[PDB]
């Protein structure tokens, strides 16, 4: 038996395309685009889809006031929504 | 319209984290390992069995990345994650050995490549995460306007 | 007054990286490409946001029968859902 | 947590359509028409003002993009569309002068950096889609499996 299967489906790329260089204080700090988004993945886990998720963060960097940070979803080839289901 | 999830029993979700701090020539990346232990903590309380890779060049990247699709584990999993940390150019990912005069870059394009439906049938129709960390060599993307 | 404000925010890029070539039969034929994305913007305009809608034309060129096609959604930074209403 | 919308008695909503469909060297795109039509009676129903440019060089492309950044309707509108429909190579959409030998081809950067804040300050805090439709020379993006 034979079917056909798109070549590139159900991808989803979320990078940071503003720079992220090391602060002169707090040299072994952690990242903000780094740490925004885990704080997004626990809390909006059991919630929201990933997609919807870099969205909140998106949302999150809207003002900037700190390390000025946007990230970018590129390549998007999802079909459905995928929701992670914590302990599921 | 959702992405069908796998049972917890009988499933083997597999992530792999490809972190860049220390280099031959371009800055060192100091900070990182609260970035890896942070990624790693959140993705194995998702259900994913996280694969750390440490300093590497951009052949050895593209190995590495090429071992992790050919894994038995993706046959029996519903999704997968792909962290990559380093410094970023126009191009994309830098490696460890990557030099203004010696040019090591590991191409965006050829990371799908390698999760694609061809080159990694186990990943077919299972959503593929990629989150990448790259710093570009462009003054902070903000400016200033008259209101 | 000053206000600092992101360089690129409230993007979103919805184009088609499968080939779109032209048919021998039909000449003049419109584009799948095109023609799914109208029906889709027709029909989602006052219930869906166009990320999403995005999304519905992907989920409908899941299946390959006719011409092979899945369009990527790129360089997503739209921090908010951003909804068309027609006729308002 | 949705982007605001602006009242239909005082908006000016603006959408702009770039297509190609004769060329000096590369085959020709016939019914190129019936996406055109199909298009603009679309955005003209969404509300927005439809500008359609017909068969451009890469040079002619920057400079309608610039001139359609810069426009006062923009100051008074909520959201826009870009439609961008021609051949498609690796680094983006091929004009109509576009050869072999001789390469025509507007980049794909330069359209997000002639309406991002900087240089067009009017769609700031607006949404801005830009619809591209580009043909590249890859075989049709199918794969065949057993099961
Ligand atoms: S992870 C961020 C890196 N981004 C890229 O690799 C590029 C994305 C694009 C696009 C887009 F399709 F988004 F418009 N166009 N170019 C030339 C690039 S490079
Ligand atoms: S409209 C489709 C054209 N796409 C692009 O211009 C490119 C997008 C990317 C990426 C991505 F960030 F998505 F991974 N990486 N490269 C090298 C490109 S080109």
């Amino acid at each position: 038996a034979i079917k056909k299967a798109h070549i590139e489906k159900d991808f989803i790329a979320f990078c940071s395309s503003t720079p992220d260089n090391v602060s002169w204080r707090h040299p072994t700090m952690g990242s903000v685009f780094i740490g925004r988004l885990i704080e997004h993945m626990q809390e909006y886990a059991a919630s929201a889809d990933v997609e919807e998720i870099f969205r909140k963060v998106r949302f999150s960097f809207e003002q900037p006031d700190g390390r000025a940070q946007m990230p970018t979803t590129e390549r998007v080839t999802l079909t459905r929504a995928f929701y992670l289901f914590p302990g599921h | 319209e959702i992405y069908p999830i796998m049972d917890k029993s009988s499933r083997t979700r597999l992530a792999l984290i490809i972190c860049n701090e220390e280099f031959d020539s371009i800055p060192r990346r100091t900070g990182a390992e609260v970035d890896i232990t942070g990624m790693t903590m959140l993705l194995q309380n998702l259900g994913y069995s996280v694969d750390v890779k440490k300093n590497l060049t951009a052949s050895d990247m593209t190995t590495e990345l090429e071992a992790f699709a050919h894994r038995p584990e993706h046959k029996t999993s519903d999704s997968t994650f792909l962290v990559f940390m380093s410094h970023g150019i126009r191009e994309g990912i830098c490696g460890k050995k990557h030099s203004e005069q010696v040019p090591d870059i590991l191409q965006l394009n050829a990371i799908f490549n390698m999760l694609n439906t061809k080159n990694c049938p186990s990943l077919k129709d299972k959503p593929k995460v990629i989150i990448i960390q790259a710093a570009r060599g462009d003054s902070p993307g903000v400016v200033w306007f008259k209101d």
